[PDB]
């Protein structure tokens, strides 16, 4: 509950595939929010988008809500999220930059693959960490 | 060899990776590259002799499947575990680079994968490229590391 | 994808198994026998003296490679090992005779020799149970009643072709009763291993040794042993009319079929199929058909090079993989 | 020189085809594709074992020194 | 052929040399 | 008892097991590769996989590594019982339909 960060429903744009067979830059225009953005670079094999259909983001730390330093796959019957999103992937906000006054851009990789959050007022739930998993659902 | 890396002309570095490392570093960087558990770590052993310690970090997709980027590969090849003290944070233009849709995006934002990102030894974006990994580039990721 | 290799017109997808728990948050794929054990499925299209088919069908590429690497590599077999010249006179150089001889395959059942200790001296490292002994002694004589403008070497001269066949076993004690019902002849005794002109000898004896691929390719029993993932080929609209026979010429000919009165394209035969990617450069099948090669189901054909049986061959090359896991978990391991 | 036991890349006996693929060419002749395909010579290394090859063993016993 | 060998038969040839 | 057929390269392991490199003479890719297959079905492994160090040396470096609950050793010697089973049950088969035809 307290660990989604962010999550609006988005309006996919264009999806086209830069000389790419899996993997294409998605853009999408929120809903009930006018100066939110979103380009994301999704595996469209795993799930598959396009143009004009509904996308639910969600920016998530702490998913499920020994110093073995391997990172360790959760137990098969964990109630978490994710059970109820299609596609999720973990990266990190490496970068916010000021595109106006009162307009950020927010950075994440994914393992490479980049996603760009414009909005204006988020200040209290995104921060430059490592936790930070992204959930989307159609 | 070791302390003959940069030639002494320049300052560039001269020892660095030849054409099929090259192109085989870019398969492996390139986005469409995704690799589960059991591929990345056979990757990981071929990539050391087998004795080395590896911290596998979280899959860059968690759902459907576990599968890791040959971003976090090559990630894993900077800093394999967290003795390992090379921290590594680099910023380079890749030799076939085109430029973000819009002007005001950062360089990152790339059409092609032509922009390399590493913050904490982790590539965040970019192929692995010859201005990455091979000579005469003062922005590489092994003149960075030396 | 799943299961699936994918064909594409310029790239191959989906060549690695994902059948471990790891792969995804449900840790299936655990292994088990009971499991294993009843999805596994063994399928033996042809069997001859020298060639087999069978189609090994749920098991992990990795084992069938291991298979498919032990019967080319580590399945023993006897070849000529040692040439001893007593006298070549011929034009064929000696270095070059002995390498044809170890090159030509003996018809001699391995297990019934006895592997070859090297830590020995020469004169008490070749035993009866070790070694195989063929002499070749053939002599060229021109023929005296040549009929006229006989241009033929065979009647010009007398034993002008030197043949595998020429190679005679010479039983060393036991090996006279023990090769009494199988004498050791050559697998090919057709192989030409030299050819002398009147006045030229071959006088040898060779010494033949259970041997292993890895070592020499003299010592691989298999002429080839190979698979290949099961074609699969995915028709996804209907084909009809004539563009229906311009897709069944992209495929060997008995691989689709033409179907009556529905006049559509239907695969008749995937297993007949080479993936030569040829309906995949013509851009109007480009939506009609999917390409693909079921990951897990292996044709393997074995081509026995004359001294086992196939069958034979691939149950060793098992056995030998099982010997070796074994041999590896009774060793205690060393810091 | 004389036709090679094995096929370079397989290791399938070639050695043994030759005079076969002689006689196939000369007595009842066909052409050296369906000559090879005869014979059993299937993979294109076997084919090329064979149809490149040149005996010129032949050639070397014209000089034959102990007539 | 569809007869087994190996049954019958001590695999000496498999024993390491 | 052959003690320099597999050794645990101490140098590579950890402390209370679960991390160990294991090199094993007279091996290669045939059985690097189907262990590491077999071992990565194990539940309890994270990391399994083998490097040939040297094409000129007859040596094979098989890196496990676990969770918590086993050891790297414990994970080997089950990989290496459960290619027997698998072989069984190859063998298993082949004869039978051997036989049957
Ligand atoms: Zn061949």
């Amino acid at each position: 509950m307290s660990n989604t960060l962010f999550d609006d429903i988005f309006q996919v744009s264009e999806v086209d595939p830069g000389r790419y067979n899996k993997v294409c830059r998605i853009e999408a225009a929120s809903t009930t929010q006018d100066q939110c953005k979103l380009t994301l670079d999704i595996n469209v094999e795993l799930f598959p988008v396009a143009a004009q259909d509904s996308l639910t983001v969600t920016i998530a730390s702490s998913l499920n809500l020994s110093a073995t330093r391997s990172w360790r796959p959760p137990q098969a019957g964990d109630r978490s999220l994710a059970d109820d999103y299609d596609y999720v992937m973990y990266g990190t906000a490496y970068k916010f930059e000021e595109v106006s006054k009162d307009l950020i851009a927010v950075y994440y990789s994914f393992g490479g693959l980049l996603m760009r959050l414009e909005g204006n007022y988020r200040n209290l739930n995104n921060l430059k960490q490592e936790n930070a998993y992204l959930l989307i659902r159609r | 060899v070791k302390n003959n890396l940069l030639t002494p002309k320049s300052g560039e570095p001269i020892i660095a990776a030849t054409q099929d490392f090259i192109t085989g570093s870019y398969l492996i960087s390139h986005k469409d590259s995704f690799y589960d558990r059991a591929t990345l770590t056979q990757l990981l052993s071929m990539m050391s002799d087998g004795i080395e310690h590896f911290d596998i970090p979280p899959p860059a997709i968690m759902k459907p499947y576990y599968l890791w980027t040959g971003k976090q590969v090559f990630s894993l090849l900077i800093k394999p575990n967290h003795n390992s003290p090379v921290v590594i944070n680099l910023d380079a233009k890749n030799k076939v680079f085109v430029p973000p849709k819009s002007k005001s995006l950062p360089n990152e934002m790339s059409q092609n994968d032509g922009f390399v990102i590493i913050r904490g030894s982790q590539i965040l974006s970019g192929v692995m490229d010859k201005s990455v990994l091979g000579d005469g580039k003062k922005h590489s990721v092994f003149y960075t590391i030396l | 994808m799943s299961n699936i290799v994918g064909i594409e017109y310029n790239r191959v997808t989906n060549t690695t198994s994902t059948d471990f728990p790891g792969f995804s948050k449900d840790a299936e794929n655990e292994w088990n026998v009971e499991k294993f054990k009843k999805d596994f499925e063994v399928n033996i299209s042809s069997l001859d003296a020298r060639e087999a088919n069978f189609d090994l069908i749920n098991i992990d590429t990795s084992i069938a490679n291991a298979f498919r690497r032990i019967m080319i590599s580590e399945v023993p077999s006897v070849a000529a090992e040692y040439v001893y010249f007593f006298n070549n006179t011929s034009v064929i150089q000696d270095e070059v005779l002995a390498h044809r001889i170890g090159l030509v395959p003996l018809k001699v059942d391995p297990d019934m020799l006895t592997w070859v200790d090297s830590n020995l001296p020469d004169d008490e490292k070749f035993t009866d149970e070790n070694t195989i002994v063929l002499s070749l002694n053939v002599k060229c004589t021109r023929n005296p009643d040549a009929p006229k403008g006989s241009t033929d070497p065979k009647e010009l001269y007398n034993n002008a072709h030197v043949y595998a066949r020429d190679l005679k076993f010479e039983p060393q004690g036991r090996q006279s009763t023990t090769f009494a019902d199988c004498p050791v002849v050559p697998a090919d005794p057709d192989i030409l291993l030299a050819k002398l002109r009147p006045g030229q000898e071959i006088s040898l004896k060779a010494h033949c040794i259970l041997g292993i691929g890895g070592d020499h390719a003299k010592f691989s029993p298999v002429s080839t042993a190979s698979y290949r993932l099961l074609p699969q080929i995915n028709i996804l609209q209907p084909i009809k009319g004539e563009s229906a026979r311009r897709f069944q010429k992209c495929f060997p000919p008995g691989v689709i079929g033409i179907d009556e009165g529905s006049d559509e394209a239907y695969v008749k035969d995937a297993r007949k199929d080479t993936v030569s990617r040829e309906v995949l450069r013509y851009e109007e099948f480009a939506d009609k058909v999917k390409l693909g090669r079921v990951r897990n189901h292996f044709i393997f054909n074995v081509e026995s090079a004359g001294a086992m049986t196939p069958e034979e061959i691939f149950f060793k090359s098992v056995r030998i993989l099982k010997n070796k896991a074994e041999y590896l978990k009774n060793c205690p391991i060393t810091q | 020189m004389i036709v090679p036991v094995r096929c370079f890349s397989c290791g399938k006996v070639v050695g043994d085809k030759w005079e076969s693929y002689l006689n196939l060419l000369q007595e009842d002749e066909l052409d050296e594709g369906t000559a090879l395909s005869r014979l059993g010579l299937k993979r294109y290394c076997c084919r090329r074992m064979i149809l490149t090859h040149v005996d010129l063993i032949e050639k070397f016993l014209r000089y034959n020194p102990l007539e | 052929v569809s007869r087994d060998t190996w049954n019958t038969k001590n695999m000496r040839s498999l024993e390491p040399p | 008892p052959d003690r320099e057929k597999i050794k645990l390269l101490t140098q590579a392991t950890s402390e209370d097991g679960t991390s160990a490199s294991f090199q094993i003479v007279e091996e290669d890719h045939t059985l690097g590769n189907a262990l590491r297959y077999v071992i990565m079905k194990n539940p309890d492994v994270e990391f399994c996989g083998y490097s040939i160090p040297h094409p000129s040396e007859n040596l094979l470096n098989i890196r496990i590594q676990t969770y918590g609950e086993t050891t790297a050793v414990d994970a080997l010697q089950k990989g290496l019982k459960d290619l027997m089973d698998l072989c069984d049950v190859v063998e298993s088969k082949f004869t039978e339909k051997i036989k049957s035809m």
